[PDB]
């Protein structure tokens, strides 16, 4: 075709912001989005940390560059801080050397650097750091919007300076390890790419935000069985999602984590289920229950009639649409991942079977 | 077969074979196709078909050739003659030759 | 052959008592061979083969009643001159 | 050369004063026979003029007053070009009067003759130069009964009137190449012919007039004779030949020397028709009239409705949307050829015979054959590769980086829409014709090759539909679990699969075990019993498919009725 | 006790709401009675860029009626331009989901935010060419729910924790707190004069604040379900917002009550979208399903009926001059109308 | 106790916008159909132009 020059050169540009914008398409339609809901005793941090040992390869090239970027701006953020507290002090404790002090002015003015960090600005930081009144005057300064992590990142601050750093993932999660709300983390199934949202720190109002979270491929929902008195709030919870309208349409599966302290907490006799739930004592054992070799039956039962319970209460309406998958919970074993493998994959098949009219 | 009346059967006799544009005239023996065969007429008209009459011919024939000495140049000097080796009494075909009233004429270059 | 002559012959079947019916058959001779020079020349299209067809059929024939109300007619001679349903 | 015949054959001339029993004029170098030269003799009972090269003409009143006379025969004309008018007159003992192998180009008269003979027979042949028979030529040429004999005759055409005042015999006109076409009046005022034979005539059509007196008709090579008179017009005829053993058939309904008087009850006719081509329309049963029409008419709308369905809608294309189209385009095909099928028939309702060569041999036929295979394989292909791509997206539906795409599926449906098109092609080109049976179908099986083609695809066929059953097996397996199983839903699915794998199996279990007992030569139904099937079973997907597939779809419904708001039908 | 600081409460409520009555005489409506209603008015898509990947979350106008800015759940930050319909340029974010998007009038910085309490301001005009942050103005309680670039140098921006801060790029602190409120707050709006500027609470109560005054100045409780998006009168005399419940109300500074009901039976689905034409006489506005509608302020009645998209209209824009009229739906497909 | 606070706070944030004014309903209205008569003439959704002279063409 035909076009000017700067028509030629935004139609190039365009041309490209396509190709990157499909390449990265194409990993995104291979990444399953799955939500993580629980309440604060319910476990889900037991839950995510035994995941967290398989995490998905540990980083990726598009991950480090992201947590380079990020590290390298902190580290920025927290000496702006720092020089900003020294100069707004009641005593204006200047650098050792004025080319200390003008290392400083240049690194921020430096900070406006789209991501990457000069290594000379990190040994300028270094230096200054090394100094006993900037280390006095940051002591002092605690309380000022300075970085948690300002110690560390002066005192890695030589490692973060040398080329093709990688930084760690525990360093990683404490640079980002803030009032943010969302706890990413990924992991891999049978190559397969897989995502989980850990919600929380947060006000506790679903009604705001569960909307726009209705493409989620499953919600992950997690009770401590153990806590006998909060099943009343977890099943109102569980009411209160299943009923809602955005999230009507996307299945769930229940984990029922703290097996071992159910277990034990039975075995003293003192059965408060039956006060909490009446009905527990006439509830009967299941005939499908298969229940593993050594478990006292009194816990197995309890366990099996709160299933019941949960089965019942999803089966109000809307059971064709969507379905339960409840599985017992417990953070000693890594056979959580095949499990919730399976129960994807059984959702899935089940997604497919419904718009091809075989169900 | 008997020698009186024989039947419609292969003999030795001599064709005179030649071309026009070859003057020579040259004779070879040939198996002409001669004898009798059953015949008879409808005893009844204007009610049945009449039945044809079945007539001596000959059914299989061989091609057989022999050397043109210095005939004429401008045509080529090859000369065909068909050799019968069984005979048989059937219809003659309009085309296949010109069976019709006797000629007895001589077999022999005149 | 046993071929009978060119002879009459009673009807097979149209001889009525009291009036034998004459049918003309025989079994004359014919000949034929291939076609000479000259007879090759003598015929506008081309023909391979000539024959001589001779075929006994009756020289006359009288006015009589058959059976029926069929009328038919009664050789009273035989000859072998030519034929004439021969040609087929 | 020197000859020993009686007449001098000197100075061009044929020497007619002899006498001689028998006339001859064999080698005889004669060139122009003069004028009334017989005269004088009355010792002549038959003239023969055969062996004449030399001879180019004849004068007029050749033969006059030839009383004795009683046969003429003429042959061996190398150069008669030429024959004056009227040269036979006044031949009241006539008998046989034969001309053969003559050259003229001008019909020799033979009204002056006025033989009074019971029996006269004329014969033409080798008139490649004749151009037409004179009108009236054979008009009081005999007072009784006269035979004529006009085998090989090149004449054109034949005149009206040709043949009037006169009762005629036998008309026997065979190896009448030129005679393809002729007048209807030729016979106006002809009582007969009793018997005629046109054999290798390839005459256009015989006259409509005339063939009541007709007995026996000889048609034998007769193919340009692919329309045959009324039944009831041949009231007389007895015994007749067709060419076509179709059209023997007509006579089989109705509306030796020893026979006399006695004739058969009903006629008789041969070769009887084939056995892959039986005598009856394309509906053997008067119900199939209406239930084929039916049946193509909710197929043809059906079809319509899903492509009219698929290709307004302003969603993005999916592949499972461009394989259900390309199955109602596929059914809409097969609805089409049978609409044809029937329509054709309709046309020729009641007729079939008269019209069977000419629909059999025409494009019509051989267009419905190709659509018939193409669709059905078409179709087969569609639905085996619809079967394999659910089974693929089932077994791997987590793994959503191998998903089909249409820019993938294309190629696929390319290559199969070309295989298609080649397999339906192949029988055109000649592996098998699709002439051998009425309803155009590919069962020329003699050929080894043709039975081998028909045996892969049964066998292909085959194939597919075990392939296709290996895969509902593989995906009821899959979905089903020891533990997480729900009773209502595994009854569903098991239910659908059930219905979707039988309403192909019974529908193509019994045509494949047709198909491959055809194969072996060993016909378990005859082509009428067959045509049940073909008629009832073979439509069965084109009427199944889409209504259970696109009809009873979500999709399908939504954008129907999206469709009907906005055409106001809300 | 607070019995006694109830009964008070309740007392001001009364005397309030009694010289709001005494102040009313008449619905605008009886006064607009006067003037023809407009006629119906017919929309053409002029441009449809399929380039958008994945939902859109929010979209935002360009003062000078040229380049606008959409953001996905996905995480890719694409500008594009309504002349030519080609993208600009791409910026990643660190959060894939966004529900937030601002345009400084000069052009220069753009920001965005979502679920996660982590703001983010971008610059178009970077030195490497190469869109980075600039700086980060976390902290919030809350995650963050809509944002507005009252000028190249302040951000008013709404958290989650039902509380509202005024923020200092320069200084990358809450220079100005508006914590004293209930409930969380859903949109923003600025009207024409930047002094003052009316916050869309989730609730029915509708507050307006002061860059500096630091308190709230009026409330309106007209509303009957919760308030998901508000927008302001081009003279800042009025405003509008929306309302789950489909009852639009139209608000007035100097009144302090509702004034018009946009309202009809057959509509069941809420408003999510609200936006005002240059002049005001028509009010563009989507509701939760995916045919969008045009409404008349001064004739409260039907204009016309817009069915361009398949899916729910995520958000709705004007431009300053009215030139064109964007709407964002929850699908990959961005219809402009003119 | 913080009901005792929130309490509090509420009682004076209404008390505080108790104390802002009030205007008649007539005056706004007037000028509000004066801006919208003014600004009418410039509005191109209500008011069809050519596309010749429409730059969305």
């Amino acid at each position: 075709c035909t076009l000017s020059a700067e028509d030629k050169a935004a139609v190039e540009r365009s041309k490209m912001i396509e190709k990157q914008l499909q390449k990265d398409k194409q990993v995104y339609r291979a990444t399953h989005r799955l939500l993580l809901l629980g309440a604060d005793n319910s476990g889900k941090s037991t839950i995510v940390k035994q995941m967290r040992i398989y995490h998905v390869n540990g980083y990726s090239e598009e991950e480090c560059k992201q947590y380079k970027a990020v590290v390298y701006s902190n580290t920025i953020q927290s000496i702006i801080a720092i020089i900003r507290a020294m100069g707004r002090l009641k005593i204006d404790f200047g650098d050792s050397a004025r080319a200390d002090d003008a290392r400083q002015l240049f690194v921020l003015a430096g900070a406006a650097e789209e991501g990457f960090m000069t290594a000379e600005l990190a040994g300028v930081i270094k230096r200054l750091w090394k100094d006993s009144g900037v280390q006095a005057c940051f002591n002092r300064s605690r309380e000022y919007q300075l970085n948690d992590s300002a110690a560390y990142y002066l005192n890695d601050l030589d490692r973060i300076a040398q080329p093709n750093y990688i930084p760690t993932q525990q360093d990683v999660l404490r640079t980002r390890v803030k009032t943010s709300g969302i706890f990413e983390t990924k992991f891999q199934v049978d190559k397969v790419n897989f995502h989980m949202f850990d919600v929380g720190a947060q006000r506790d109002e679903r009604r705001k935000w569960i909307q726009c979270f209705n493409d989620v491929t499953a919600i992950i929902f997690v009770v401590d069985s153990s806590d006998y008195n909060r099943l009343q709030e977890a099943l109102n919870d569980f009411k209160s999602i299943w009923n809602n309208r955005w999230l009507r349409t996307i299945s769930v599966i229940l984990f029922l984590n703290k097996q071992d302290l159910l277990a034990e907490k039975v075995l003293a006799g003192k059965s408060k289920i039956e006060d909490y739930f009446p009905e527990f004592a006439r509830y009967t054992t299941p005939e499908d229950a298969t229940p593993e070799p050594g478990e006292d039956p009194r816990v197995t039962r309890a366990k099996y009639f709160i299933r019941d319970e949960f089965l019942r209460i999803s089966t109000a309406s809307g059971d064709g649409r969507h379905y339960c998958y409840p599985h017992f919970t417990c953070s000693v074993d890594t056979e959580n991942a095949r499990r919730i493998f399976n129960d994807c994959r059984d959702i899935i098949q089940r997604m497919h079977l419904r718009q091809y009219e075989l169900l | 077969k008997e020698p009186l009346r024989p039947r419609c059967r292969p003999i030795n006799a001599t064709l005179a074979v030649e071309k026009e544009g070859c003057p020579v005239c040259i004779t070879v023996n040939t198996t002409i196709c001669a004898g009798y065969c059953p015949t008879m007429t409808r005893v009844l008209q204007g009610v049945l078909p009449a039945l044809p009459q079945v007539v001596c011919n000959y059914r299989d024939v061989r091609f057989e050739s022999i050397r043109l000495p210095g005939c004429p140049r401008g045509v080529n000097p090859v000369v065909s003659y068909a050799v019968a080796l069984s005979c048989q009494c059937a219809l003659c075909r309009r085309s296949t030759t010109d069976c019709g009233g006797p000629k007895d004429h001589p077999l022999t270059c005149d | 052959q046993d071929c009978p002559e060119c002879t009459l012959q009673e009807n097979p079947f149209f001889s009525q008592p009291g009036a034998p019916i004459l049918q003309c058959m025989g079994c004359c001779f014919s000949r034929a061979y291939p076609t000479p020079l000259r007879s090759k020349k003598t015929m506008l299209v081309q023909k391979n083969v000539t024959s001589e067809s001779t075929c006994c059929v009756a020289k006359s024939y009288n006015r009589v009643t058959v059976m029926g109300g069929f009328k038919v007619e009664n050789h009273t001679a035989c000859h072998c001159s030519t034929c004439y349903y021969h040609k087929s | 050369e020197p000859c020993n015949c009686v007449p001098d054959g000197a100075l061009r001339c044929p020497g007619p004063t002899a006498g001689l029993t028998r006339l001859s004029l064999a080698y005889l170098p004669v060139k122009v026979i003069p004028s009334q030269a017989f005269r004088g003799l009355n010792e002549v009972i038959k003239i023969e003029i055969s062996q004449i090269d030399s001879l180019e003409r004849i004068e007029a009143n050749a033969f006059d007053n030839l009383l004795n006379l009683s046969e003429i025969l003429i042959q061996n004309t190398k150069n008669l070009r030429y024959i004056e008018p009227g040269a036979f007159i006044n031949l009241p003992r006539l008998k046989y009067l034969s001309i053969c192998n003559t050259g003229i180009r001008k019909f020799p008269d033979v009204t002056k003759v006025f033989s009074s003979e019971s029996n006269f027979i004329l014969e033409i042949c080798d008139n490649l130069h004749i151009t037409t028979i004179p009108g009236n030529a054979f008009q009081g040429m005999n007072n009784e009964s006269v035979t004529l004999k006009l085998y090989g005759n090149g004449f054109e055409e034949v005149q009206s009137h040709a043949f009037n005042g006169t009762t005629l015999t036998s008309l026997e006109l065979k190896e009448n190449v030129h005679l393809e076409k002729m007048h209807n009046g030729a016979f106006r005022g002809a009582t007969g012919p009793k018997t005629l034979d046109i054999s290798s005539t390839k005459l256009q059509a015989l006259p409509s007039y005339g063939l009541e007196s007709i007995q026996r008709l000889i048609a034998t090579s007769s193919y340009s004779l692919k329309k045959l008179p009324s039944r009831e017009t041949f009231v007389n005829l007895l015994e007749a030949t067709l060419t076509y053993p179709s059209h023997c058939c007509a006579f089989r309904n109705l509306p030796d020397y020893e026979y006399g008087f006695c004739l058969p009850k009903t006629p008789r006719c041969a070769p009887e028709p084939d056995a892959f081509n039986p005598c009856e329309d394309i509906m053997g049963y008067d119900f199939l009239r209406v239930l084929i029409w039916l049946i193509n008419i909710l197929a043809i709308m059906g079809n319509m409705t899903v492509l009219f369905v698929l290709l307004t809608s302003r969603y993005k294309l999916t592949v499972p949307r461009f394989l259900m189209c390309n199955l109602s385009f596929a059914d809409f095909c097969m609805g089409l050829y049978l609409l044809l099928i029937a329509s054709v028939d309709s046309q020729t309702k009641g007729q079939y015979y008269n019209h069977a060569i000419d629909w059999q041999t025409g494009s019509g036929c051989s267009t419905a054959g190709f659509f018939t295979v193409f669709a059905s394989e078409l179709s087969v292909y569609t639905l085996t590769v619809i079967t394999l791509e659910r089974w693929h997206t089932i077994t791997y539906a987590i793994h959503l980086d191998q998903k089909l795409r249409l820019r993938h599926a294309i190629l696929i449906m390319l290559g199969g829409w070309l295989f298609s098109s080649l397999i339906a092609m192949l029988p055109l080109v000649g592996v098998s014709n699709y002439m051998k049976v009425s309803i155009c179908f590919p069962m020329d099986v003699e050929t080894t090759l043709s039975q081998v083609y028909i045996l892969t695809i049964l066998i292909l066929n085959v194939v597919a539909f075990f392939i296709i059953c290996a895969c509902y097996i593989k995906i009821y397996f899959a979905v089903r679990n020891p533990e997480l199983m729900a009773t209502n839903k595994d009854t569903k699915i098991a239910k659908k699969m059930a219905i979707l794998i039988f309403t192909d199996f019974t529908c193509m279990a019994p045509i494949s075990f047709f198909a491959i007992s055809a194969a072996f030569k060993v016909p378990l139904i005859t082509v009428t019993n067959s045509k049940v099937l073909l008629v009832l079973f073979y439509p069965i997907n084109s009427c199944a498919n889409p209504f259970l597939y696109a009809i009873f779809t979500k999709t399908f419904q939504r954008d129907f009725f999206l469709l009907l708001s906005k055409f106001g039908c809300c | 006790e607070l019995d006694q600081l109830r009964q008070e409460a309740e007392q001001l409520k009364n005397q309030i709401r009694d010289a709001r009555k005494a102040c009313a005489d008449a619905t605008l409506s009886q006064i607009t009675n006067n003037i023809d209603p407009v006629g119906r008015i017919q929309m053409r898509t002029r441009r449809t860029l399929r380039g958008h990947l994945a939902k859109i979350y929010a979209m935002h106008w360009g003062t000078d009626s040229r380049l606008l800015v959409s953001a996905s759940q996905d995480g890719k930050l694409i500008i594009w331009d309504s002349y030519t319909t080609n993208k600009v340029h791409a910026i990643p974010l660190r959060s894939s989901w966004v529900m937030t998007c601002a345009y400084a009038p000069s052009g220069n910085y753009v920001a965005c935010g979502g679920l996660d309490n982590i703001c983010s301001i971008y610059n178009l005009k970077t030195r490497e060419g190469n869109v980075r942050v600039s700086r980060e103005l976390a902290g919030h309680t809350g995650y963050l729910s809509c944002c507005r670039f009252l000028d190249d140098n302040q951000i008013v921006t709404s958290s989650g924790d039902t509380t509202c801060a005024l923020w200092d790029i320069e200084t990358g602190q809450q220079t100005t707190t508006f914590t004293g409120h209930t409930g969380d707050v859903m949109s923003l709006s600025l009207a024409p004069d930047t002094r003052l500027f009316v916050s869309g609470a989730c609730d029915a109560s509708a507050k307006l604040w002061d860059v500096r005054e630091g308190m709230c100045r009026q409330t309106f409780t007209g509303h009957e379900s919760d308030i998901n998006a508000i927008c302001f009168f081009p003279n800042g005399n009025a405003f509008a917002t929306g309302s789950d419940d489909a009852t639009c109300r139209l608000f007035d500074l100097r009144a302090d009550q509702e004034l018009m009901t946009y309202s009809h039976d057959n509509i069941i689905c809420g408003i999510t979208s609200v936006s005002f034409s240059k002049s005001g006489r028509l009010l563009l506005a989507g509701y939760d399903d995916f045919n969008c509608n045009v409404w008349d302020a001064l004739k409260a009645d039907r204009a016309g009926v817009l069915a361009g998209h398949d899916n729910r209209v995520s958000c709705l824009g004007v431009t300053d001059d009215g030139m064109a009229v964007a709407t964002g739906s929850w699908d990959s497909f961005l219809k402009i109308w003119n | 106790t913080a009901s005792i606070a929130q309490a509090r706070k509420l009682v004076e944030q209404l008390k505080m916008e108790a104390n802002i004014d009030r205007i008649k309903v007539s005056k706004a209205a007037a000028d509000l159909m004066a801006y919208c008569e003014a600004h009418a003439k410039e509005d191109p959704l209500l008011t069809p132009v050519p596309a010749s002279e429409n730059p969305f063409r």
